């Protein structure tokens, strides 16, 4: 199941999904967060 | 006949005193640590 937004997996066969950083959203999965593009912000941890 | 003996010279103004510098800003916060450490792939069932 991919990793609902919000969060992020960085290994293969992990069952428990990280949270993403502050400042950073995240969609459906995401091997790593992408940071807020330019001139926006997230201002909370695991934001979609 | 010849004019009284001038008096001598009066003593000079007292000077003013000087404010003290306000305080220094604080150092500039270090950056966050370099990245998260690699990641364990994770092993084994975990089953019953």
């Amino acid at each position: 199941k991919p990793c609902q937004p919000g969060r992020y997996q960085n290994s293969i066969g992990q069952r428990v999904c990280k949270p993403c950083d502050m400042g950073t959203y995240s969609r459906y999965g995401g091997e790593l967060c992408t940071k807020c593009p330019a001139g926006t912000v997230a201002s909370k941890t695991g934001s979609s | 006949p010849p004019p009284t003996s001038p008096p001598p010279s009066p003593p000079p103004s007292p000077p003013p005193p000087r404010p003290p510098p306000p305080p220094p800003p604080p150092p500039s916060p270090p950056p966050p640590n370099r990245s998260p450490p690699p990641p364990p792939p994770a092993s084994s069932a975990i089953n019953p």
